[PDB]
RNA sequence: AGAGAAAUAAGGCCUACUUCACAAAGCGCCUUCUAAAUGAUAUCAUCUCAACUUAAUACCCACACCCACCCAAGAACAGGGUU
RNA sequence: UCUAGAGUCCAUAUCAACAAUAGGGUUUACUGGAUCAGGACAUCCCGAUGGUGCAGCCGCUAUUAAAGGUUCGUUUGUUCAACG
RNA sequence: AUCUUAGUUCAACUUUAAAUUUGCCCACAGAACCAAAUCCCCUUGUAAAUUUAACUGUUAGUCCAAAGAGGAACAGCUCUUUGGACACUAGGAAAAAACCUUGUAGAGAGAGUAAAAAAUGAUCCCAAACAUAUAACUGAACUCCUCACACCCAAUUGGACCAAUCUA
C-alpha cells in the first residue's frame, strides 16, 4: 500500500522488472537468426573453445597445444576430436552451452604430438624426534595434444 | 558453487557427480569411431552394477520371507484343525 | 577469554545438523516387517558365506614348485656364440 | 627441486602436428654384449623385439654394435639435435622394450619443469584487456573536474 | 588487438591516477576503495608480484565525517621510544594538527602487511581541501564514486518535495505555534 | 557461574526460547 | 559416567503432522534405505566405530543400501547422527538380468534404468 | 596582582675566590618562557550522554677540497684556521 | 551496598556492627646497600573543584591531577623498628 | 608379587606362522531380599574369533565430558570409574599435543562440502574499518572428477631390495 517517501519504504535498489516474454521470445529468435547467418557466410575470425578434457577445462584455439597428465593410449599424431565443448567464440559471438554444446555445432580436432614422462617430483615426509623420514621419486607419465581446428556450422 | 539449489533441482551436487561432463566419452577418432572407454567410466558401471545387484538381492530376500511367515501361519493356523476331527 | 560467543553460523550449521537428523528419525518409525516375521530370512546366505570364509581359511598350503622354474635359473650364462 | 632445477615452456619442435607430425627420434644405437651378463636383456631384445621395432618406425635408423664387450647401452638422437642416452645393463626383455617406445615416442627436448601446461601463441581473439577496457569516455575528452 | 608487442604489453600493465572525492565521506571507506585501488585489486591482471598497483588522489581529505562519537573517542596512539613519549591523542586533536593523518592512518592500516606497503604508500596522494596542483590534475582518468551518499538537509529540499511528503498531524488552534 | 564446554553453549544458544510475535503492535492498537 | 544411550521409543512415532512433511506413508513403507556417511566415526565411542565399519559405511558420502527391519534399524538408532538415511524408490521397478549394467541412482533416492 | 632573597634541577662560563696556572675545575658566577546564560522532551523549571553560548617559539641550514702545519676540534676518522 | 545503632535534635558531618558484592593470601606443628633508576595511581606535597558541623588560613572528608619532587643522622641487620 | 615403585618376573596388549569354526552387534525372556546403565543370548549386519607353535616390546602417562571419595561445594589439588583425544595425518578457534572438523596416504594450473566471524595498575593503546544494495559465497590431505597405487605412528614384530670388499 502507500507509504510516504522515506528512506527505509523502498528498498536501495532498482525495480527491474523484465520484458514481457511474448516479445522477448521474437527478439531472441531474431538475434540468433543474425547470429546464424553471421556463421553461414563466414564472418568470423579465430574461434576459441573451452573443452573439457581429462578432467580439466581448457581454454583453446587453434594450433595451440596443451599437456595432459594422464596417457592417452593413442599412437604418435593421431587425430582425434575433443567432445565436450563448454563454450565457443568469435570476435562478435560466442555460443554457451547448457552446459555441453550439441556434436554438431562445434568440431575441436587434436592430435599427439608427443607422449613422454614428467619430470621427476620429490616426496619426503619427515616427522621430528620420531626418527621418521621418507623419501620417494615420482615421474607421472603425459602427452601433448595439439588443437588443429575449431570449426563451426550453423545448426541453430 | 550452489550444491543447495542443485540437489534442489534433482542434480548431482558436485558437477564432476553423474551428469554429461563425467561420463560421455571425452573424444573420439578423426574419422567418427569411438574410443576404448576410459577407466573411470568403467569403475563407475561396476559399482552402480553391484549396487543394483545388491538392491535386487536384498528386495528378493525380504520378499520370500514375508512369503515364508505366510506359509508357517497357514501350516500352524490350519493344522489345527486336524485337530479338530474325529 | 574461556567463554565464547556462539556465532550465527554455528547455530546455522547446528540446525542444518538436527533437521538431517529429524528426518533420520521419521525414516525408522515404519519398518518393513517386524521382529518375528523377519527371523530366519537370511539364514541360508549368512550359512553359506561363511561357509566361504571357512573354506578360504582352511586352504592355506605352501605352493608347488616346478622344475622348469629351478631349470630357467641357468639362463643367466645365456651366450651368443 | 623446482627452484634448484631449470625450467622451460612449453613447445614443439618444428610446430610438429601443425602441418604434418613428424618423429623426432631419427637414430638409436644399440651396444649389445655378445658375452656378457649384463646384456642378456638386450640380447633377448635384439634377437625377438628389434626387427619389429624397426618395422613399426621407419624413420630411426637403428645401428646395432657388439663392441662395450661389457656393458650395454641405447643412445638416442633426435632431429633437433637432443642426444640422450640410457642404460639397459641387467635389465629385463620387458622394460628395454617399453624404455626403447618410451625414446621413440618423445621429443627430444629436456626433461624439465614444464612451466605452463598450456601454450598458445594467439591467446587473446577480442583483443587482451588494457585498463580501458570497460571504461566509459566523456564528452570531448574531458579529464575530472576539468573547465574547458 | 593486433597492436605490436611492446605496445601491447605498455597498454595491459600501464598506471591510472582514480580522483576520489572525501566530502563528508567516513574514512573507512575510502580506505577500503583506496585499498583495492593501490593494491590493484581492481585489474583482471593482478598479481601480488607484477606492481599492478594504481594511483590514489584523495582530495577534501579536511572534511571527511566519522561516524558516532568517534570524533571524541578513537584514540591514536605513538611512541617516540624515549622513556615517557606515549602520546594518546583524539581524533579532533589529530584532525586539528594534521588533516591528512586519518585517511592515512586508515588507508595504511587496511593496505598488506608486507615491504610493498611503503611502495603503495607513495602513490596515495592526499590533499586537505580542493586545491590539487596542475601536474596531478593534468594526470587524473576517473573519479570513482563516493560511497556514502551524502544526506541532504532541510535547506536544499524545495518546496515541491516538501509539500509532496504529507503533513502527519494535526495541531490545535489554540497552541502557540 | 563456571563456564561450559563450547558444544554445550551452542545447544544452548540454539534451543533459546523465541516469543510468538503479538499480531498488532499494542501502542497503535489495542 | 558416560555410557550408551537407549532412546525410548516414543520418538519413534511418525505423527499425522510429519507424514506429510517426508514423502511417506504409514501403510506400505518402503523396503530398502539408501544411507551415507556425513560425520566422522573418530571423536565417537567405540560402540559407534564397530556399527560404521559393519554397516559397510566405512567411506564418506558412497551411498549404501540396507534393509528396513529392525534387525538394522536397531544398529542404525544407534548411529542415527552420523549418517543420513533415505529410502529407496523404485518407479520402474527392480531391474532385470538385463539392465543390471545400465542403472543409476539420481540424488533424489530414485534407482533407473539407462540414465 | 606584583617586587626582592635562597635552594634545588637542567644548561653553560673562568673576570674575580678557591684547587691551580698558555688550561681543567667548584666551593664561584650567569640564564631558564566543574560554576554559569538561553532553553525543550515534561510550554513553569532544568549548565545540555538535547539543539546551542561561555572557561612554545628557539637551535641547526654554503653539493663537489684534505698533501702539510696549527687548533679553544679530536680516541682513529671527522671539524675550525693557514691573507 | 539496607540503613540500623549511635552521635546534646537528626544515618548521611563521622564510625558504621553482622551480612552481601567485589580485588588479594595463611609452609609448618601433630635477602639487604650502593649506582642508575623505568612504570602505575589506589596522591604525601605542589595544582584545580564540591560540601562542611572550617562561621576564616589550616582541619575534615569527596572528585580531578602522575609534568616535578619525595632529607640527613644514633643503635641494628629475616632485612623492620625506635629515637634526634 | 617383589629389601619393590629409576628395575625385574607373570599376566593383559602387540607381532608372525598354523589349525579349526564360530566371534562381535543384538531385541523378547532372565539376574534380592536390603539414577545413568550393566550382564546374557534367537535372529540381523557383518568376517572375524578361538586354539596351537615361537619370540621380543609397553606397563603404573597428559588433557577434556561425566559420576564419586579427599582438600569448600576452592585452591587448576591426590585418588577410582565410563568415554574421547594426544603421543599419527590434515583444516579451524590468533598463536594452540588434549576443544570442533577429518583419516589409508601418489600427479592435476579441476569441482562440492565440513568445522569456522560476537552481542549489549605497573615498557607502548593494539589489526584497519564499517550502522541498511536482496544471502548467497569462501573454506581441507573429507568426497567426486582424469590417471597411478605397497608408498604418512613411538617401543616392538614381519617382509622386499641393496651400496662397498674378499673368495669360487
Ligand atoms: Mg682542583
Ligand atoms: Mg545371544
Ligand atoms: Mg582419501
Ligand atoms: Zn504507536
Amino acid at each position: 500500500g502507500y507509504v510516504p517517501k522515506t528512506s527505509l519504504s523502498s528498498p536501495p535498489w532498482p525495480e527491474v522488472v523484465l520484458p514481457d516474454p511474448v516479445e522477448e521470445t521474437r527478439h531472441h529468435a531474431e538475434v540468433v537468426k543474425k547470429v546464424n547467418e553471421m556463421i553461414v557466410t563466414g564472418q568470423y575470425g579465430r574461434l576459441f573453445a573451452v573443452v573439457h578434457f581429462a578432467s580439466r577445462q581448457w581454454k583453446v584455439t587453434s594450433e595451440d597445444l596443451i599437456l595432459i597428465g594422464n596417457e592417452l593410449d593413442l599412437a604418435c599424431g593421431e587425430r582425434i576430436r575433443l567432445e565436450k565443448v563448454l563454450l565457443v567464440g568469435a570476435d562478435n559471438f560466442t555460443l554457451l552451452g547448457k552446459p555441453l554444446l550439441g556434436k554438431d555445432l562445434v568440431r575441436v580436432e587434436a592430435t599427439v604430438i608427443e607422449k613422454t614422462e614428467s619430470w621427476p617430483r620429490i616426496i619426503m615426509r619427515f616427522r621430528k624426534r620420531k626418527n621418521f623420514k621418507k623419501k620417494r621419486i615420482v615421474t607421472t607419465p603425459q602427452t601433448v595434444l595439439r588443437i588443429n581446428s575449431i570449426e563451426i556450422a550453423p545448426c541453430l | 558453487a550452489g550444491g543447495q539449489w542443485r540437489l534442489q533441482q534433482g542434480l548431482a551436487a558436485n558437477p564432476s557427480g553423474y551428469g554429461p561432463l563425467t561420463e560421455l566419452p571425452d573424444w573420439s577418432y578423426a574419422d567418427g569411431r569411438p574410443a576404448p572407454p576410459m577407466k573411470g567410466q568403467l569403475r563407475r558401471k561396476a559399482e552402480r552394477e553391484t549396487f543394483a545387484r545388491r538392491v535386487v538381492l536384498l528386495s528378493q530376500e525380504m520378499d520370500a520371507g514375508l512369503q515364508a511367515w505366510q506359509l508357517r501361519q497357514q501350516k500352524l493356523q490350519e493344522e489345527q484343525r486336524k485337530q479338530e476331527n474325529a | 577469554r574461556r567463554p565464547r560467543f556462539v556465532s550465527l553460523r554455528a547455530k546455522q550449521n547446528m540446525i542444518r545438523r538436527l533437521e538431517i537428523e529429524a528426518e533420520n528419525h521419521y525414516w525408522l518409525s515404519m519398518p518393513y516387517m517386524t521382529r518375528e516375521q523377519e527371523r530366519g530370512h537370511a539364514a541360508v546366505r549368512r550359512r553359506e558365506a561363511f561357509e566361504a570364509i571357512k573354506a578360504a581359511a582352511t586352504s592355506k598350503f605352501p605352493p608347488h614348485r616346478f622344475i622348469a622354474d629351478q631349470l630357467d635359473h641357468l639362463n643367466v650364462t645365456k651366450k651368443w656364440s | 627441486t623446482a627452484r634448484g632445477t631449470p625450467s622451460r615452456f612449453l613447445a614443439s619442435v618444428l610446430h610438429n602436428g601443425l602441418g604434418r607430425y613428424v618423429q623426432q627420434l631419427q637414430r638409436l644405437s644399440f651396444s649389445v654384449s655378445r658375452d656378457g651378463a649384463s646384456s642378456r636383456g638386450a640380447r633377448e631384445f635384439v634377437e625377438r623385439e628389434v626387427i619389429d621395432f624397426a618395422r613399426r618406425n621407419p624413420g630411426v635408423v637403428i645401428y646395432v654394435n657388439s663392441r662395450p664387450c661389457c656393458v650395454p647401452r641405447v643412445v638416442a638422437e633426435y632431429l633437433n639435435g637432443a642426444v640422450r642416452e640410457e642404460s639397459i645393463h641387467c635389465k629385463s626383455v620387458e622394460e628395454i622394450s617399453t624404455l626403447v617406445q618410451k625414446l621413440a615416442d618423445q621429443s627430444g627436448l629436456d626433461v624439465i619443469r614444464i612451466r605452463k601446461p598450456f601454450h598458445t601463441d594467439n591467446p587473446s581473439i577480442q583483443g587482451q584487456w588494457h585498463p580501458f577496457t570497460n571504461k566509459p569516455t566523456t564528452f570531448r575528452g574531458l579529464r575530472p573536474r576539468e573547465v574547458q | 588487438s593486433s597492436f605490436s608487442r611492446a605496445p601491447q604489453q605498455w597498454a595491459t600493465f600501464a598506471r591510472i591516477w582514480y580522483l576520489l572525492d572525501g566530502k563528508m565521506q567516513p574514512p573507512g571507506k575510502l580506505a577500503a576503495m583506496a585499498s583495492i585501488r593501490l593494491q590493484g585489486l581492481h585489474k583482471p591482471v593482478y598479481h601480488a608480484l607484477s606492481d599492478c598497483g594504481d594511483h590514489v588522489v584523495i582530495m577534501n581529505t579536511r572534511h571527511i565525517a566519522f561516524s558516532g562519537n568517534k570524533w571524541e573517542q578513537k584514540v591514536y596512539s605513538s611512541h617516540t621510544g624515549y622513556p615517557g613519549g606515549f602520546r594518546q591523542v583524539t581524533a579532533a586533536q589529530l584532525h586539528l594538527r594534521d588533516p591528512v593523518a586519518i585517511v592515512k592512518l586508515a588507508i595504511y592500516g587496511m593496505l598488506p602487511k608486507n615491504l610493498h606497503r611503503r611502495t603503495m604508500m607513495e602513490r596515495l596522494h592526499l590533499f586537505p581541501d580542493e586545491y590539487i596542483p596542475e601536474d596531478i590534475l593534468k594526470n587524473l582518468v576517473e573519479e570513482l564514486p563516493q560511497p556514502r551518499k551524502i544526506p541532504k538537509r532541510l535547506d536544499e529540499y524545495t518546496q515541491e518535495e516538501i509539500d509532496a511528503f504529507p503533513r502527519l498531524w494535526t495541531p490545535p488552534e489554540d497552541y502557540r505555534l | 557461574r563456571r563456564v561450559m564446554h563450547f558444544q554445550r553453549q551452542k545447544l544452548m544458544a540454539v534451543t533459546e526460547y523465541i516469543p510468538p510475535k503479538p499480531a498488532i503492535h499494542p501502542s497503535c492498537l489495542p | 559416567k558416560f555410557t550408551r544411550s537407549r532412546i525410548p521409543e516414543k520418538v519413534f512415532q511418525a505423527s499425522p503432522e510429519d507424514h506429510e512433511k517426508y514423502g511417506g506413508d504409514p501403510q506400505n513403507p518402503h523396503k530398502l534405505h539408501i544411507v551415507t556417511r556425513i560425520k566422522s566415526t573418530r571423536r565417537r565411542p567405540y560402540w559407534e566405530k564397530d556399527i560404521i565399519k559393519m554397516l559397510g559405511l566405512e567411506k564418506a558420502h558412497t551411498p549404501q543400501v540396507h534393509k528396513n527391519i529392525p534387525s538394522v534399524n536397531a544398529k542404525l538408532k544407534v548411529v542415527k547422527h552420523l549418517i543420513r538415511i533415505k529410502p529407496l524408490k523404485l518407479p520402474q521397478g527392480l531391474p532385470a538380468e538385463e539392465n543390471m549394467s545400465n542403472t543409476c541412482l539420481k540424488s533424489t533416492g530414485e534407482l533407473v534404468v539407462q540414465w
